[PDB]
């Protein structure tokens, strides 16, 4: 639907929409200086968040698996209460607080842990 | 069980800040007029801007704590600084001008007789322009004058190369940056806006320097809106947006001319000619039958934001400076400004010709309140029309009878009256979702 | 005055007295812009308040003043010797509008 | 911040008083400036305010059409001026500045923490 | 063979030098200013290309394959007479008018579906 | 074979280095801070064990990037305010003093200056200082007319050195060496990293390090090599010198105008008694500290010699004396005091004459000067001495007696007195090792 076009669809439709707006993540004197700093802002938060997917363990794009168990208490719903009942945008503003923690315990504890036997059962 | 799985490329925003870069049109292109203000750098805009709607879906705007605005003032700041830098200084017009007057018989034209450094320093010439009598202050034999500006500020002369047309002017979102447009019809600038709908560019709205009301805008709703962070508070501005464009005739038929002056080594300025013919005054010409009918509307609005129906009274401006109290504007390359007074007079209780505004030419002028520095704008050859259609206006109510008085002055507004329905917010394509999968060892 | 403040007020130094700056629900009880100004003899009023409960750095935490509904009221604690002064209540009534003024007298005739 | 006043001033009912207030110790076009009026031995009486930023101004119901208020970023002076004087007018008057920029939420109708000396004027029907 | 180096070789030994120009892709005041724009351009086109290997079914270097059907519309011809009677070179010169078409289905078709099944089927 | 990304390699290496100020009174962009980005809220200072380093705070290549960055900066803040190309103007100068040395040194100077009209001239006076004229064959003119193009620094901007962290980019550390004892030179056993600096005052002295880092619990005497007398030796103390350094004449600021748009600030008449001004040190505390850096210097040369100390050799006024700024004009204190005492083996303040000169050619860039303007009233400030630039006057066949003397003049070791213990590293996260592994066909 176009970049960020199905913002408001259920989670379930969001799946199929992502790459539109990972296409367009990139979009390809004074008073022009502002587009070299637009530029160099936007390529920089680009690798931003491309460096923040490799690190987790995946380094693949729109689909990230992992071996972190993720404890009830942080969902407190059920499948079908995450993945229909609200969108992205009502989900994120529930959850805009533990991304942090999220994302660094997810990236620690997959990595240096699955990683690190991953290289030991290739090492026998 | 249950297990987390990220996704990248979500679509998820938030409220953010950055530099909006521009796209201006390629028509101009052809008729870059010697690196016209507005657009000297801009890049092309998209032919075909995707204004992607969206469904199920609300965000909340705000067009008063919005920094759009603020980019757009700073930015215009910037671009006309950045214009008026490598243009002729007009340093030595401070000079003792011996003046007099131009109407044999029974100011506001000063034929003023001054010298100036030629372009061999050694010498010096004698020469005369016209000048305005809002240009001009007197200093206490004839009576000598000097210019309004020559004792607080720097006069420098606008490079006649350049024009002040008001280009279709864009500002578009860098990557990775959405530009939400609140397409809903009924929106008054705070509150969840029902039909949000994302683009790249900005609707494209010409950067209009005008006072008491808005020329050349674009107002979808089809009613007036009353839009004030307060409408209680009687000093908060409320800008209204007239419904229906109001065709206004302002027209210069004084004669000008544009006459090169030296005033030194490569260096020349140019002072102003002889006006042929009659001398005659700019003059302002709105239908009566429109402005009656589009204050009727902006009074329905006005009485049912405030209260059901009560007594309004339009009275001329309470006070402000020559730009603020005379709604001032750019028509064809110099600013001049009129009073305004045959607009703002009805007294309404409950329920052809054109009306004449006088209007007054100001060539120099320091606008924004940038003091030390001010601009000399040149003379412009013949005469001088220019035909908008206002689709705004600065209105300020007064403290059952609640009367309105027009307003302005900062410039913020004029940039809000079109800016009202955009935000930008950034894309945070990361987002962490529970999962039954599970990667393998 | 909009702003109906009583004629004045007597005490000593020492104790807490409250001062009442009674309004009608469009001036104090319709906005939270209320203030109490503080003119001195032959003096500009310099507010001690300046706003619902709110009071700007240059004065002693013996001014508690708050909003009853639509009677804002000010607090004098710990009277002393300097206090000897009017006080006047201050309102947004869609427009600036100051009270009566009240007169204060520690260790003295009314 | 301190702002002088102008010195007193005798004067003649039906005339015009035009009153001075400089400023200094802040930014001058960044705040408004009310202008208040103190009868002596009444209650506390509002002019209008100045908002030196284009000069913007706004008055009272009840001296709407006798007022007239300017100033000048140039030598940062507030001028009061009122006209069609009548036998109440004779008081000591005030100009006040705002504790926030213009740009705050309820700025124009803040505390006006600042006040100047204050000028007196004596409009009287004996010469 | 250098930057751009075996241009002209065939792609029988034009795929051995892809590498090549990949490594030297990014090549490891006014006056200098030109030295900053050129750079920040670079920097941009690189991470370009790399988001559409990206956003494709490929996240590699120099090879990917796919499950996308190939269209007759772009350049209809066997595999001995496109890969031994042209070079890239007019291979191109035909076929750049369908890019944007190709890109997009090779990249929709399969990853807004294959990586969806691959999710699904590690599901179960 | 293996490579990790992400290996603790770092490698001596030369970047630019961006800011980070306290957000702590913008004061019209203060001539330290103004575009700066917000300091780090919580200065995460992280240490490090196993880790040695080879410092060398004199082959550091961040001080010659902080000193360039001051010129430009410098430069930058003093190019929009006034020209003081008109100045340039025989002064029909007198003197002021009626009894003999009631006060030179302060010289009424009569002049013509042109005003905001180019026709009409004033005639206007102003006290200017004996090291700021010379005369001309009384007739004087400006010191620096013949050589530069003063320049006023507008006095809206003040002279503050406000603390200031220089931040690496990213994949650049900043080395921090903890360690107590620290010479300037070699390994250093407690090697700790953190985003950047303390903060950072770039105050301008000489002979005397104004208000530096004293952190040293220990007078260590630093200099690239002790053996080179032509070379400064840097001396920081521990314990604080307090210094009252006042300037009593109570001058009033006169605005004489250069317009259009420009004004130059001369001085009007002293009001009150004509006085010099004094930097007083305290002489005990001045004695111990003394004491402190000899025992300490007495470990760099023998086991017991005489040590000299005596008044600066010679030079130009920024090298003989103590130049630094007070409260906004820059003057000089020829501590000729401070350095008088010889040591061979083992309540009051001492007063200095101080000598104010408003103009100022700081850092001898010929290309600019500059014109400090006078600041009404008073100017009194208390400086705390952490540091002494000494220079070491050249031995003989038998130095039995080694004589230190003040020197200076070059700006970037007073810029070292702060950097000593920093340093820039880039990081090299890749890195191959040997291992086990082998990946799959
Ligand atoms: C080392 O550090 C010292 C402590 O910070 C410093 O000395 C003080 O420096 C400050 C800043 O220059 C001085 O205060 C200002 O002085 C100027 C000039 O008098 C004033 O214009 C300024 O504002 C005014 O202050 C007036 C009251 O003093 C007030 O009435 C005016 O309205 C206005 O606000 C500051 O007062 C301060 O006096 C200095 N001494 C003291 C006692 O703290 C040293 O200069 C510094 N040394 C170096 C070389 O950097
Ligand atoms: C640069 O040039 C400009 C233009 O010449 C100049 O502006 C003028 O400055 C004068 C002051 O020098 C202003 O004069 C005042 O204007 C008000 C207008 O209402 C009068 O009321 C004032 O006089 C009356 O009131 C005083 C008390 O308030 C009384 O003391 C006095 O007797 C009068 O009754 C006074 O005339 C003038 O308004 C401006 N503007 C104009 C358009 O003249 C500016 O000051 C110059 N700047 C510098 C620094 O030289
Ligand atoms: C609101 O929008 C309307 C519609 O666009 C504006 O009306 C038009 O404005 C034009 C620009 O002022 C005007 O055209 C010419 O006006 C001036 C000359 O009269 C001048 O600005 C330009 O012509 C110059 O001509 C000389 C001589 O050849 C050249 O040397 C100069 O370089 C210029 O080319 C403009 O082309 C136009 O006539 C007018 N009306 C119409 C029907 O288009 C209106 O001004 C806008 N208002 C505001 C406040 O911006
Ligand atoms: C530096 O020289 C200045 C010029 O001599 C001097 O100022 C001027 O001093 C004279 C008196 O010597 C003043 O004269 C006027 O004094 C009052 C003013 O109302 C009246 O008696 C007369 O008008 C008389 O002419 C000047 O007004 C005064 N200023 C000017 C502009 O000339 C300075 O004081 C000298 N400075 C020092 C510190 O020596
Ligand atoms: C303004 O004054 C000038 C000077 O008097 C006028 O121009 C001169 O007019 C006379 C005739 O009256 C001619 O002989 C001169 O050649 C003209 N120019 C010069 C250089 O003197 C001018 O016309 C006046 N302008 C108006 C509109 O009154
Ligand atoms: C707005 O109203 C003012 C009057 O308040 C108008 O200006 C004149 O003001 C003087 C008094 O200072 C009156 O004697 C005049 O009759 C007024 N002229 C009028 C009523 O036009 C002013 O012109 C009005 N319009 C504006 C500001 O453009
Ligand atoms: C302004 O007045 C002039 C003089 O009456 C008009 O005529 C032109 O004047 C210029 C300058 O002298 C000449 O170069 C042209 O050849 C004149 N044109 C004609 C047809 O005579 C001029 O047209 C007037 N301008 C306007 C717009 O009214
Ligand atoms: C400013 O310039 C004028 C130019 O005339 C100077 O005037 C002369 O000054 C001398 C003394 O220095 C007198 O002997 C002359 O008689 C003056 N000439 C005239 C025509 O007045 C003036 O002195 C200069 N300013 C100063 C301060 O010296
Ligand atoms: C160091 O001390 C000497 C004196 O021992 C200073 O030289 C004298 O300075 C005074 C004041 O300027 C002069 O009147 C004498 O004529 C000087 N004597 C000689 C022989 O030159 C010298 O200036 C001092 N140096 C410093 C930097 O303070
Ligand atoms: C510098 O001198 C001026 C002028 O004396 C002082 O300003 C005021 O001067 C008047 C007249 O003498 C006194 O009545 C005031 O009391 C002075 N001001 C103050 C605040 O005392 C000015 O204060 C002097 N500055 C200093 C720092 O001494
Ligand atoms: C700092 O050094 C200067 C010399 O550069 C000393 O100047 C004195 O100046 C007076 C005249 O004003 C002479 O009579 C003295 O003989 C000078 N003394 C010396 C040592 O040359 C100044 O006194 C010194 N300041 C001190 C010692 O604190
Ligand atoms: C704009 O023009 C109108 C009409 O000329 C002005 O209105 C008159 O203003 C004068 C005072 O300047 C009054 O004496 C008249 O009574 C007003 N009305 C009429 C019908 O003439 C108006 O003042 C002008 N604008 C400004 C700001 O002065
Ligand atoms: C909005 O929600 C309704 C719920 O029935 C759904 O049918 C519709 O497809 C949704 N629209 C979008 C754009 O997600
Ligand atoms: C899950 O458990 C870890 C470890 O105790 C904790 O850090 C994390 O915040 C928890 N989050 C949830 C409730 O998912
Ligand atoms: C995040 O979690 C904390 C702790 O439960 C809570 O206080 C906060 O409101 C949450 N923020 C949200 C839900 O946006
Ligand atoms: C002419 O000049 C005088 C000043 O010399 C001025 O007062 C007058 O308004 C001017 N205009 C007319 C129409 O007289
Ligand atoms: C718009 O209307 C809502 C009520 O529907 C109100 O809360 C909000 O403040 C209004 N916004 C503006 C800008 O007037
Ligand atoms: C405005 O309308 C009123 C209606 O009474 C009229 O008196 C007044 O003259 C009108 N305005 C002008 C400028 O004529
Ligand atoms: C506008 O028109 C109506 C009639 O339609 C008339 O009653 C009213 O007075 C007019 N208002 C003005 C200001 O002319
Ligand atoms: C207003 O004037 C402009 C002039 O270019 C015109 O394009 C626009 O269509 C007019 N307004 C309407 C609604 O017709
Ligand atoms: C030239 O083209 C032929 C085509 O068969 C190819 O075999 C050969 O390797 C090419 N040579 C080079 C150096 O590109
Ligand atoms: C491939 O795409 C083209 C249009 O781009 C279409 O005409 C054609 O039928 C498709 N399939 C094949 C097998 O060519
Ligand atoms: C586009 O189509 C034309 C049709 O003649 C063809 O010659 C060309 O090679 C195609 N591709 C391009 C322009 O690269
Ligand atoms: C006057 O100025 C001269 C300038 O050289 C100076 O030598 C002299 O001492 C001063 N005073 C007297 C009394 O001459
Ligand atoms: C290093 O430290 C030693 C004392 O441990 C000292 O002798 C030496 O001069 C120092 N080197 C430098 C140049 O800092
Ligand atoms: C300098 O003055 C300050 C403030 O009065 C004082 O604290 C300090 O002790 C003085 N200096 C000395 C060395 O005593
Ligand atoms: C410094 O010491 C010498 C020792 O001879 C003495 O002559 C001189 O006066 C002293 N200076 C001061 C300022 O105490
Ligand atoms: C450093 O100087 C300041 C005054 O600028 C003083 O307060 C401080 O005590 C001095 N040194 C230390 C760290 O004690």
């Amino acid at each position: 639907l176009g970049f960020l076009g199905a913002a408001g669809s259920t989670m379930g439709a969001a799946s199929m929409t992502l790459t539109v707006q990972a296409r367009n993540l990139l979009s390809g004197t004074v008073w022009g200086i502002k587009q070299l700093q637009a530029r160099v802002l936007a390529v920089e938060r680009y690798l931003r968040d491309q460096q923040l997917l490799g690190i987790w363990g995946c380094s693949g794009k729109l689909i990230c698996c992992t071996n972190v168990p993720w404890n009830s208490s942080w969902s407190n719903r059920n499948l079908s209460e995450i993945w229909d009942n609200m969108t992205w945008l009502q989900w994120d503003k529930e959850i805009s607080n533990y991304t942090q923690i999220i994302y660094g315990l997810l990236e620690e504890s997959q990595n240096q842990q699955e990683k690190n036997e991953q290289d030991l059962l290739a090492l026998d | 069980n249950l297990w987390v799985t990220v996704y990248y490329g979500v679509p998820v925003w938030k409220d953010a800040e950055t530099t909006l870069f521009c796209a201006s049109d390629a028509k101009a292109y052809e008729t870059e007029k010697h690196n016209v203000w507005a657009t000297h750098a801009c890049v092309p805009t998209d032919p075909n801007p995707q204004e992607i709607h969206l469904e199920n879906v609300t965000e909340e705007f705000n067009m008063w704590k919005n920094n759009m605005v603020e980019q757009m003032h700073t930015d215009i700041i910037s671009l006309w600084d950045q214009s008026l830098k490598p243009c002729v200084k007009l340093t030595p017009l401070c000079v003792t001008l011996q003046c007099t007057n131009v109407t044999n018989n029974i100011g506001e034209l000063k034929n003023c007789s001054f010298n100036m450094t030629t372009e061999l320093r050694d010498k010096k010439q004698k020469v005369y322009s016209l000048f305005y009598r809002l240009d001009v202050v007197q200093i206490n034999s004839n009576k000598e004058y000097r210019l309004i500006n020559c004792n607080t500020s720097a006069i420098t002369q606008a490079c006649p190369k350049v024009s002040f047309e008001p280009i279709p002017i864009h500002y578009c979102a860098p990557a990775g940056f959405a530009i939400l447009k609140c397409k809903d019809k009924k929106f008054n600038g705070t509150g969840p806006c029902p039909s949000v709908s994302t683009v790249q560019c900005t609707h494209g709205i010409k950067p209009v320097v005008s006072t008491q009301l808005l020329l050349n805008g674009s107002l979808a709703e089809e009613e007036v809106m009353i839009r004030s962070e307060n409408i209680t508070n009687n000093a908060k501005n409320i800008l209204v947006q007239f419904n229906t464009p109001v065709q206004i005739n302002c027209t210069r038929p004084n004669n000008n001319t544009r006459k090169s002056i030296r005033i030194g080594p490569g260096q020349a300025f140019y002072a102003t000619g002889d006006i042929i013919g009659d001398i005659r005054q700019a003059h302002c010409n709105v239908s009566k039958a429109t402005w009656n009918e589009t204050l009727g509307k902006v009074v329905k609005q006005l009485r049912k934001h405030f209260g059901n129906n009560t007594i309004i009274r339009f009275a001329n401006s309470s006070g402000g400076d020559l730009e603020v109290t005379t709604h001032s504007f750019n028509c064809g390359g110099e600013f001049f400004y009129c009073n305004t007074s045959g607009l703002f007079n009805s007294t309404w209780i409950s329920n052809n010709d054109s009306i004449t505004l006088p209007c007054r030419i100001k060539q120099i002028i320091n606008m924004w309140q940038r003091i030390g520095q001010a601009m000399y704008a040149p003379p412009i050859q013949g005469v001088i029309r220019c035909v908008s259609n206002i689709t705004g206006l600065i209105l300020t109510r007064d403290g059952t009878t609640e009367t309105f008085r027009p307003g302005g002055g900062d410039m913020r507004d004029n940039w809000r009256s079109e800016l009202y329905k955009y935000k930008v917010v950034k894309i945070e394509p990361l987002g962490v979702a529970p999962t039954r999968c599970k990667r393998r060892v | 005055s909009a702003l109906t403040q009583p004629a004045s007020v007597s005490g000593s130094p020492g104790q807490s007295i409250t001062i009442s700056c009674t309004g009608s629900s469009r001036d104090v009880g319709g906005f939270d812009l209320v203030s109490w100004y503080q003119q001195h003899p032959g003096k500009a009023p310099k507010l001690m308040i300046y706003e619902v409960s709110k009071r700007p750095s240059g004065v002693s935490n013996r001014f508690s003043a708050s909003k009853s509904g639509n009677t804002a009221s000010l607090t004098i604690s710990g009277l002393q010797a300097e206090d000897e002064a009017d006080y006047y209540c201050y309102s947004y009534a869609d427009g600036v509008a100051f009270g009566g003024g009240t007169k204060l007298t520690v260790l003295g005739q009314p | 911040v301190q702002l002088v006043q102008s010195g007193a001033q005798v004067k003649k009912p039906g005339a015009s008083v035009t009153v001075s207030c400089t400023a200094s110790g802040y930014t001058f076009t960044g705040y408004h400036m009310h202008w208040v009026r103190q009868a002596p031995g009444q209650g506390l009486e509002w002019m209008g305010w100045i908002n030196p930023f284009r000069g913007a101004v706004k008055y009272a119901q009840k001296f709407r059409g006798r007022v007239s208020m300017t100033r000048d970023t140039s030598i940062e002076i507030f001028y009061m001026e009122l006209s069609r004087l009548r036998s109440d007018d004779t008081a000591v008057y005030y100009c006040a500045r705002e504790m926030f920029d213009s740009s705050a939420d309820w700025s124009p109708w803040r505390g006006m923490v600042a006040w100047g000396q204050g000028t007196l004027v004596t409009v009287s029907s004996a010469s």
